[PDB]
């Protein structure tokens, strides 16, 4: 309840056009070797825009993490509904920009994915 | 009576008759333009300066997913959208009807009406059928320059990369073909225009050296060829087949298929 | 139990396309088929696609009908002989190709009548007989001389023939040295500020150009006769073409 | 194996090289000096691709992909199994294409027709060469071109696109597409008009080029004529492809940020960039 992982998994699929989940070993937990976006493995509890491999973070994403953002359910759900907006509010800057050209419409979808994220992408 | 219809029937814009529908078409058309327009200004804050700088950013979004398929949605949150659409609907269909009757009137084949019909299939699917089958107007395309481009992108991402949609590809194949084919026929015709080739209809009924050289150009180049007439039977299907296949692919999205990449890996 | 709607659709669609292809192709076999050998006799191996069922065109203005596919018209001696006994080789002209009308200088046995517009009047008329057509196109070609690819002059522009309907010049009536006059396909002549260049034909072949019985109207057959001759010059009037062409 | 009127046309001459040496036919097709050439390149590339099929380990035409020389390789060479092949193939292709085009030129000559055909075709080639030569050359690496794979080339498009956000925002890209759609429309309309004039209501004479212009006008409001409609299709089509090559030649060579940011210039004009309200304020 409050986040069905097996449901979030099917959802995350659509994320696979830009994201991928790979552990520190180099094994794929989910993805098609898409590098358009950052590796979501370990995104949970991670500071916004600090994934070592990803070299395409926006100014907003970097500045928003440096201000103290560490993806938790609350903020995660606000991000996937409208990145740019989210990054503007949380950043406090009205001219902030996000590079994630995608918007997850269903608020439920988010909560389901986050759960899936908790079940498969949490670096111990 | 008929007197009124006879009056309208002669409506014109110079040497062209607008017909009855033609009036309903244009009228309904402006109402559509008017609907979106007013809204944009409301969003611009009635300030002309702001209007002109954010003209491509304004968007008359459809109702929210919560409003399902009802027309209860308030004006500033879905109403105007429906109204606008209502006009674009009457606008378009009127025009289709006009194109038909005007062909009948000149006593010609109803090809143009049919061709145009294919383009309407795609339009029809995107903003009407699919939303109805999906259960809400929120699945509809918004009115706005940048906004609908944003739609498209998202729509694809959401449904697992349309690239992997057989119907998306099939469509694109025809979109390219259309360029190709017209690029050919166009150049070809010109290539033999010295033999009075642009005059196709007469070449249809009375073959000329032009309709031979062309037919022979390609037969020697690619092995086969068309006829002064038939080439156009290609041209037409080559084009109509874009929105056709096209339409189909969009309809199957969300309703039948959720993610095309996956559906692709199984087939 | 159920079925995958999408894949059934995609499947169906292909069945459809093939059928359309077949349809299209066969439909495009009304002109030119059956296929003959270099001999003049049926090839028997017409291909996978069969000829379509005949259809009749009711021509306007009372010109008659046309049923296709039908008996092959082509009625005029082909002044060309084989070059080898192996199929697939050219057929060189026996005499004068430019005159005998072959290769790039061929013409079709089209109806011997002028093309008529929507009302029933000729489509092409000599401007000096038009219903109010002035020369506002730019430069007046009427008067200036007319030379050949050999740079030698062969006559002057006497009148411009206009395509009343589409409203565009289509022919140039240039009087020759022997009083008579000829017609030139606009596309085959460049209009310069001081003269007219006919890079297609030689100053001597300006006579071989077929004539138009009526001095005020050219029939379709006559156009095919002309144009084909002119265009064919490019290939055959090359031995007499003066280099540095611009 | 000839049309009932092909004869009088199959005369000798028209070639550009070799003269009467290769001036003959193979059934319906004409050979010419460039016919053997096109076949040469064609076949060579066909082979090299199949070789890559073997090296890769599959004959499934839906997996066989020929990837170019890894970025690092720059503009130099590379092992046949590591980009080399893609390069040579890309050579046979360029060649086979340029040949296929010149061959057309010979046929245009023999028939005494125009040269518009190959002329146009050249555009497709420029477009091609733009993706596999010019762009990579300007960007400094072959790795920037696309793989030669049925599906693996779509992914290239996908990726390459999102490499700049929603590609849509590319001004040039917008125009091109615009041209592509219009061409389709234009082509549809064209055919439809002739077929409807050639195949009128049962029992009627064919229509006149005037019924044709009176109809087309009652739709657009203007009359472009026959020579005009065709000159417009060729125009519309060529443009699309042109604005496409332009569309890419600038992506990564002069523009690097997400195309959506490019439009800020319009918004940031002094006389309104700072006005409160609207969407961007
Ligand atoms: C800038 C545009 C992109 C691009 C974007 C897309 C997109 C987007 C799609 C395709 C799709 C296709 N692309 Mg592509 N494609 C590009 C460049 C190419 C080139 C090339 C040498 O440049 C080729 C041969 C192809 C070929 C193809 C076809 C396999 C396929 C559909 C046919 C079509 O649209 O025909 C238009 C032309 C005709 C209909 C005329 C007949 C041409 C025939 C059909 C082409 C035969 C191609 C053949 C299979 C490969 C030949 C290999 C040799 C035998 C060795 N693309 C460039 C890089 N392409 C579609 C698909 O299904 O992809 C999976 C698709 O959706
Ligand atoms: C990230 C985005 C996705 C993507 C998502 C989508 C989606 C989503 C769709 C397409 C569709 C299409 N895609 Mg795609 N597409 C992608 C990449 C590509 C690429 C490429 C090389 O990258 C190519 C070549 C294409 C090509 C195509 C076309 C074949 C097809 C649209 C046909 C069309 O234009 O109808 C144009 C004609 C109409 C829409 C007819 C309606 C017009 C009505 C009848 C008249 C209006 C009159 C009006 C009132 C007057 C107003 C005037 C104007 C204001 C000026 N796509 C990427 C991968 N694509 C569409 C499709 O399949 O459609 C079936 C579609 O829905
Ligand atoms: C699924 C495909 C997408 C889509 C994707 C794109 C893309 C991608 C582009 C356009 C562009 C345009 N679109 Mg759109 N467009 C869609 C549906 C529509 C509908 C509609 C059904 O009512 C209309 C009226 C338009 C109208 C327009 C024109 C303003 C513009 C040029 C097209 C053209 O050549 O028209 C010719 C017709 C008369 C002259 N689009 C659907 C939702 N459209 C181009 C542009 O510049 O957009 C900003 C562009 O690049
Ligand atoms: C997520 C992906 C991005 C995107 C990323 C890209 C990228 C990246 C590119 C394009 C390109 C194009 N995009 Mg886009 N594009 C997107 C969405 C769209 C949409 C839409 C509905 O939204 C549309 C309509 C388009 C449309 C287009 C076309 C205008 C353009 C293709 C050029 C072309 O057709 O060359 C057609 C002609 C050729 C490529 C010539 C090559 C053909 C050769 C000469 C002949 C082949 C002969 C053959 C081998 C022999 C066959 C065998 C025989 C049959 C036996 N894109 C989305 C937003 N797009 C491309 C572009 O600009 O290209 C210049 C490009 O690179
Ligand atoms: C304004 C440009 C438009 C255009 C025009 C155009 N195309 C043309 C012409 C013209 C004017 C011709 O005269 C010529 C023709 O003969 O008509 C059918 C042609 C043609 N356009 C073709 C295809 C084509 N055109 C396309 C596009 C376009 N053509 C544009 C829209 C497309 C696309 C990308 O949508 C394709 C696939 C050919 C069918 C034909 C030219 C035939 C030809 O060049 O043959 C040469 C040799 C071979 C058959 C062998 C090729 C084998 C290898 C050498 C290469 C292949 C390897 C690799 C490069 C390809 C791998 C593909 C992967 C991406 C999957
Ligand atoms: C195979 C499908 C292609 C196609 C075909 C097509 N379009 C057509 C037709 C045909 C056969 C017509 O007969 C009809 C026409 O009469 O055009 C001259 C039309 C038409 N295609 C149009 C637009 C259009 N077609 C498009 C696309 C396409 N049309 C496809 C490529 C596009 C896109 C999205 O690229 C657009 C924007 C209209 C201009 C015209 C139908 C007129 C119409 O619906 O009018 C209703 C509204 C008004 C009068 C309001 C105008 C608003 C104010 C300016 C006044
Ligand atoms: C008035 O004029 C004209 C003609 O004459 C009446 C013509 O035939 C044509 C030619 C066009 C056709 C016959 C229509 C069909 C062709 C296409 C839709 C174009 C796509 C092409 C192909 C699928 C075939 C490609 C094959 C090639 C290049 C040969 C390779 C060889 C294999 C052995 C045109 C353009 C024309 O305008
Ligand atoms: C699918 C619904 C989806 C999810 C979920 C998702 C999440 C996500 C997160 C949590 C981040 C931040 C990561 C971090 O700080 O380490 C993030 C960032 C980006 N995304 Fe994403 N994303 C989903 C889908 C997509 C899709 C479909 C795309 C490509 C169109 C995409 C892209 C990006 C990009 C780019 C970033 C980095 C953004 C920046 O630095 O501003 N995502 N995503
Ligand atoms: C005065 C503003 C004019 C804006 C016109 C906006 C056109 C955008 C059309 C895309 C939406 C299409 N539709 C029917 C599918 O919703
Ligand atoms: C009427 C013209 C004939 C056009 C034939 C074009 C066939 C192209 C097929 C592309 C293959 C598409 N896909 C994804 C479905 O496999
Ligand atoms: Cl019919
Ligand atoms: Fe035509």
């Amino acid at each position: 309840q409050e986040g069905d992982p097996e449901a979030g998994a099917k959802a995350f699929n659509q994320c696979q056009t830009c994201h991928v989940i790979v552990d520190d070993s180099g094994t794929t937990i989910a993805g098609r070797n898409a590098k358009t976006g950052p590796n979501l493995y370990g995104v949970v509890g991670r500071t916004a825009g600090t994934q070592a491999d990803f070299k395409g973070y926006g100014e907003g994403m970097k500045e928003a993490g440096a201000k103290g953002l560490a993806w938790d359910e609350e903020h995660f759900v606000q991000y996937v509904q409208d990145p740019t907006k989210f990054l503007k509010e949380y950043t406090g800057d009205a001219k902030a920009k996000g590079k994630m050209t995608f918007k997850l419409k269903k608020e439920a979808d988010a909560h389901n994915i986050w759960a899936y994220l908790q079940q498969v992408a949490v670096r111990p | 009576f008929s007197t009124l219809l006879g009056w309208f029937g002669n409506a014109q814009l110079g040497p062209i008759y607008l017909g009855s529908l033609g009036v309903l078409s244009l009228f309904s058309g402006l109402m559509w333009f008017f609907t979106i327009g007013i809204w944009f200004w409301y969003q611009a804050g009635w300030n002309p300066a702001v209007f002109l700088r954010d003209l491509f950013f304004f968007s008359l979004e459809p109702p929210a997913p919560e409003y399902g398929l009802s027309f209860a949605a308030p004006l500033k949150e879905g109403g105007l959208w429906l109204i606008a659409s209502f006009f674009m609907f009457v606008a378009v269909w009127s025009w289709w009807g006009r194109t038909y009757l005007r062909a009948q009137a000149l006593g010609m084949g109803k090809h143009t009406a049919w061709a145009f019909l294919s383009a309407i299939w795609l339009w029809m699917v995107l903003g009407f059928i699919r939303p109805i089958l999906m259960g809400s107007w929120s699945e509809a395309v918004p009115y706005g320059i940048f906004s609908h481009l944003d739609w498209t992108n998202n729509f694809s991402l959401v449904h697992g990369n349309l690239f992997y949609n057989p119907f998306h590809g099939l469509s694109i194949a025809f979109l390219y073909g259309s360029a190709l084919l017209f690029a050919m026929h166009g150049a070809t015709i010109l290539a033999v225009s010295r033999f009075g080739g642009e005059r196709e209809l007469e070449q249809i009924a009375d073959r000329g050296t032009a309709a031979e050289r062309a037919a022979l150009f390609w037969r020697w180049t690619m092995g086969f060829n068309a006829t002064m007439e038939g080439i156009h039977r290609w041209a037409i299907w080559m084009a109509v087949l874009v929105t056709l296949t096209g339409g189909i692919g969009i309809l199957l999205s969300g309703t039948v298929v959720d993610n095309w990449y996956v559906w692709g890996q199984n087939h | 139990g159920n079925f995958d709607l999408a894949s059934l659709a995609i499947y169906s669609f292909w069945i459809f396309l093939a059928g359309l292809i077949y349809y299209l192709q066969t439909e495009n076999m009304r002109e030119g088929y059956p296929l003959e050998n270099e001999d003049g006799t049926p090839a028997a191996n017409q291909g996978p696609f069969p000829l379509p069922k005949p259809k009749t065109f009711i021509l306007p203005h009372g010109r008659g009908t046309l049923t296709v596919p039908g008996p092959e018209s082509e009625d005029r001696p082909i002044a060309l002989a084989r070059t080898a006994v192996s199929e697939g080789f050219p057929h060189a002209p026996t005499g004068d190709p430019m005159k005998d009308g072959v290769g790039p200088a061929s013409w079709v046995a089209r109806r011997d009548l002028p093309e008529l517009d929507g009302h029933g009047h000729n489509k092409i008329k000599p401007m000096k007989a038009a219903a109010g057509f002035h020369v506002s196109a730019g430069k007046n070609p009427i008067g200036l001389p007319v030379r050949g690819c050999d740079l030698e002059i062969a006559g002057k522009v006497v009148d411009i023939w206009v395509d009343i309907p589409e409203q565009m010049a289509r022919f140039l009536e240039v009087e020759l040295k022997d009083g008579s006059t000829r017609l030139l396909p606009m596309q085959m002549v460049k209009v310069q500020s001081n003269r007219v260049h006919v890079n297609a034909l030689s100053s001597d072949l300006f006579a071989g150009i077929p004539t138009i019985k009526s001095p005020t109207e050219v029939t379709l057959l006559e156009e095919d006769k002309i144009c084909g001759y002119v265009a064919g010059g490019l290939m055959y009037a090359a031995p007499k073409r003066k280099s540095v062409v611009a | 194996a000839l049309l009932s009127f092909e004869r009088k046309y199959r005369v000798p001459g028209g070639t550009l090289v070799g003269g009467n040496l290769f001036d003959f036919w193979v059934g319906p097709f004409y050979v010419g000096f460039f016919g053997v050439a096109t076949f040469f390149f064609a076949a060579l590339g066909i082979i090299l691709i199949a070789w890559s099929a073997v090296l890769q380990g599959t004959w499934n035409p839906q997996l066989i992909s020929v990837y170019p020389p890894a970025l690092e390789y720059g503009l130099g060479g590379a092992p046949l199994a590591k980009g080399g092949l893609w390069q040579i193939i890309t050579i046979c292709a360029t060649g086979a294409f340029v040949s296929w085009a010149l061959r057309e030129v010979e046929i245009c000559r023999k028939l005494g027709i125009g040269y518009h055909i190959p002329f146009a075709f050249a555009f497709a080639i420029l477009a091609y060469l733009t993706l596999v030569l010019f762009r990579p050359v300007m960007m400094g690496a072959w790795g920037y071109a696309f793989p030669y794979g049925i599906w693996t080339h779509l992914d290239w498009v996908s990726n390459t696109g999102y490499t700049y956000g929603n590609f849509h925002y590319n001004p040039a890209h917008m125009i091109a597409i615009s041209f592509f759609f219009t061409n389709a429309l234009a082509l549809a309309l064209h055919g439809a008009l002739v077929l409807s004039a050639a195949n009128p209501e049962k029992g009627k004479e064919m229509r006149t080029p005037d019924h044709e212009d009176t109809f087309f006008r009652d739709l657009v409001g203007y009359s472009i004529g026959t020579l005009g409609i065709h000159r417009l299709g060729l125009l519309l089509s060529l443009s699309a492809v042109f604005f496409s090559a332009l569309c890419m030649i600038i992506t990564g060579t002069i523009w690097f940020d997400q195309w959506v940011d490019w439009w800020q210039w319009w918004v940031k004009l002094p006389w309104w960039a700072n006005i409160p309200g609207g969407i961007n304020g």
